């Protein structure tokens, strides 16, 4: 359970694609710190449920 | 020019470089020869780091201590073709009875022994004719002994329970005829000969020469002899002893320029210095065993090393000197008994 | 610090030159640091043979004797040593414990597989190890890691492979070019090094053993990346393939 | 000039390291 600091990457089937180092991962969601988007966003907070994943890909791994 | 590549602390140093300013000391000793990269440059170094192209396409300007292609006598597969040939064209010749055939194998650890045995057809039947047939040996490239193909079948079987993850395995004829000297304990000798080639095409043997023991007796002490200095070896069987080093030499050298030139070839431009190694037989025959280009001269102690100045003598005085000196050199040149002038040529 | 790297460096290499060529002195520094600060320091930037010698011409300019150019010097250091030209490969094997080696059919010392009119440096590499092993490095080269020395005029530039099967059956296409290949015990070679006769590999005993370790940290932790991978994707909930 | 200033700066690279 203490995947914190893996830097993934998570592609999605909206269109949208999501970089962004892991800060908590659950059953139902996985919670991202300073998350960028392939859309030209970056957030410090992103919370994205397992129903709403489509792709993933492990990055990098924690410093 | 004098351009001496290998390193000052290796071996032939001392006895190469007072040899090199005893004959040459008008011309410069140079370690690195890069820095001009048209006249006269000698080099001495190793195979490796020679240049090889500067040698072969300028001639009369580039000069070394070795030839490009000269795999017919140094490569043991080559060497035993080399042999076969000769004495199947001239079989008048001592080569096929001083030769101790040796084959190679290629054997992949997944791989069976058999097919690999079946991959050099010419061993499988001197393995598969047994009749009389001499004990044969199978290096590592441990050493076992064996005369049938399944007795080395066995030996096969054991190298895996043993550690294995070798490749390459040598088969040479192994005789049980021996020189066993009770003033050295009866412990197993070989001689090493020193051979001197210079340019297309001389051949010297230097008539000092090494004796050296295996200190198990069979499988008082004084590890390498000079064998000229075994007080045992009657002098009259003694040069005999040397003869026949003289006549398989003289028989193998060029039993390599005939039989294939792309194989064997000398340059003018170029000399080269060989290890022969033969066995002395107990009915006083020699029998050779491999021929070695850039032979490890170490071996030949720290005591016995006069005999590598006498030879480093030799090489610069009938080899590097000419390079810078006159035309006369060739008829004003005189005969040093332990330095025969075995062959003789006109290029090409 | 970073510029404290590059003062010891002219130290070293720049302030050894006195008492007497400085282009070698100047490869050779950007060697050093190249196959050494670089898996040490790997943040630090892998500046160029020209670059970094213009980076100690503004630093220390009192060392640089002449008014002729310093990209004209360079051209002029590459064309006294263009002669031939040598390419190579140091294959290893899976589990980063063996190198493979070949012997030559006129000499006895053990060097890299090694060796065109029009084709790069990598077309040469993979023809050559085709020739000489059998095994088509197509599929396994990586353009960007490599060691560079030259030898009495003949450059030599080595380039690096891991994960090479043990099992396989090498078998050279051109059969008295190469007498014997053989995989060797990288432990072993350190410590065998100073009877056996290795030509080119002796010269990067160091920068290869290095290379190896970084290919190994590399290695155990994607690993644990592929771990985590599943580990993660087994819990994530809704995690398949629609499309 | 060059020799001396040599003198002084190498020392801040070998009394650093070991
Ligand atoms: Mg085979």
């Amino acid at each position: 359970s203490q995947f914190v600091g893996f830097g993934v990457q998570v592609e999605l089937k909206d269109g949208k694609l999501i970089q962004g180092k892991i800060a908590k991962a659950t059953s139902k969601g996985l919670t991202l710190n300073d998350v960028q988007f392939g859309d030209g966003g970056k957030s410090q907070a992103f919370k994205v449920r397992a129903s709403r994943l489509k792709d993933l890909k492990v990055l990098t791994v924690a410093s | 020019l004098i351009v001496v590549s290998i390193d000052p602390m290796e071996y032939i140093y001392k006895p190469l470089t007072h040899a090199l300013k005893k004959y040459l000391p008008q011309v410069e000793i140079v370690s690195n020869l890069p820095e001009f990269d048209e006249m006269k440059v000698f080099h001495y170094g190793d195979y490796e780091q020679l240049d090889m192209d500067k040698l072969m396409e300028l001639p009369n300007n580039y000069f070394t201590n070795s030839y490009i292609y000269r795999k017919a006598l140094i490569r043991k597969h080559f060497l035993s073709h080399t042999i076969q040939t000769y004495t199947a064209k001239n079989p008048e010749s001592i080569l096929k009875k001083a030769y101790l055939e040796s084959f190679t194998i290629d054997l992949d650890y997944a791989e069976f022994l058999d097919d690999a045995l079946d991959e050099n057809w010419e061993l499988r039947q001197e393995l598969e004719n047994e009749s009389q047939d001499k004990w044969w040996i199978v290096k590592p490239s441990g050493i076992r002994v064996f005369k049938t193909i399944e007795d080395l079948q066995a030996i096969f079987d054991s190298f895996d329970d043993e550690d294995s993850q070798l490749r390459h395995f040598i088969i040479q004829e192994y005789l049980t005829n021996p020189l066993l000297l009770a003033s050295m304990d009866n412990r197993k000798f070989h001689i090493r000969c020193y051979v001197v080639c210079r340019g297309d095409l001389q051949v010297f043997v230097y008539d000092r020469m090494l004796a050296l023991f295996a200190a198990k007796p069979f499988v008082k002490d004084s590890s390498v002899l000079e064998f000229d200095s075994i007080e045992e070896i009657p002098n009259e069987r003694k040069s005999n002893i040397k003869e026949q080093i003289h006549s398989i030499t003289n028989d193998v050298f060029l039993a390599a320029v005939n039989v294939n030139r792309l194989n064997f070839q000398p340059l003018p431009n170029a000399f080269e210095t060989y290890g022969v190694d033969f066995l002395i037989d107990s009915n006083y025959e020699v029998k050779l065993l491999e021929i070695n280009a850039f032979p490890d001269f170490k071996q030949t102690g720290k005591d016995l090393k006069n005999l590598i100045d006498e030879l480093f003598d030799d090489t610069v005085k009938y080899c590097v000197t000419p390079i810078f000196n006159e035309n006369r050199n060739k008829t004003d040149d005189e005969t040093d008994p332990n330095f025969v002038k075995v062959i003789d040529y006109t290029s090409n | 610090s970073v510029d404290r790297i590059l003062e010891d460096l002219l130290v070293r290499f720049i302030i050894n030159c006195p008492n007497e060529r400085e282009l070698f002195h100047f490869e050779e520094a950007s060697w050093f640091y190249t196959d050494f600060i670089k898996l040490m320091n790997p943040t630090l930037p892998s500046l160029k043979i020209k670059s970094f010698a213009q980076l100690i011409i503004k630093l220390c300019p009192l060392v640089w004797k002449w008014d002729i150019r310093v990209d004209e010097a360079l051209q002029q250091f590459s064309k006294y040593k263009k002669s031939i030209p040598v390419r190579g490969a140091a294959i290893f094997n899976e589990n980063l414990s063996k190198i493979l080696l070949v012997q030559g059919t006129e000499s006895d010392s053990w060097s890299f597989p090694r060796g065109s009119k029009d084709e790069n440096d990598i077309d040469c590499c993979i023809r050559e190890v085709k020739e000489e092993i059998g095994f088509d490095l197509t599929d396994y080269i990586d353009d960007n890691q490599f060691i560079e020395r030259n030898i009495q005029g003949k450059n030599y530039k080595i380039f690096l492979i891991s994960g090479v099967s043990e099992v396989f059956n090498f078998k050279p296409q051109v059969r008295n070019e190469i007498d014997k290949i053989e995989w060797f015990d990288f432990k072993k070679i350190s410590k065998t090094m100073y009877n056996i006769k290795y030509y080119l590999i002796n010269s990067m005993m160091r920068p290869l053993s290095m290379w190896l370790r970084h290919q190994r940290q590399i290695k155990n932790e994607d690993q644990l990346k592929s771990y985590a991978e599943e580990q993660l994707k087994l819990l994530l909930g809704i995690t398949k393939e629609e499309q | 000039q060059l020799e001396f200033y040599r003198k002084a700066l190498n020392f801040n690279v070998i009394g650093r390291y070991d």
